[PDB]
């Protein structure tokens, strides 16, 4: 069945990544994550910011580059 | 649900898809 014919989830994810990455550093850090949390205005308790980064790869990168963010998004590949 | 007048919101889509 046809749904998304476009490729531009990569564009979405890239421009989303840049809305976290203020620093233009190529990483979403904990700080960038919490800076996003206070931009939405959601009163998160630091530990779930830690969970979100810990989820998005302490195995290889440590904090979150675009491939880790792509991995965290592509986790929903019908899931 | 980010339907009418997309001034901002859609950082929510990125953040909330990660946390929730």
């Amino acid at each position: 069945t046809q749904k998304m014919s476009e490729k531009d989830t990569k564009e979405e994810i890239l421009k989303a990544f840049k809305l976290f990455d203020d620093d233009e550093t190529g990483k979403i850090s904990f700080k960038n994550l919490k800076r996003v949390a206070k931009e939405l205005g959601e009163n998160l308790t630091d530990e779930e910011l830690q969970e979100m980064i810990d989820e998005a790869d302490r195995d290889g990168d440590g904090e979150v580059s675009e491939q880790e963010f792509l991995r965290i998004m592509k986790k929903t590949s019908l899931y | 649900r980010a339907d009418l007048h997309h001034q901002h919101s859609v950082l929510h889509r990125a953040l909330q898809a990660w946390v929730t």
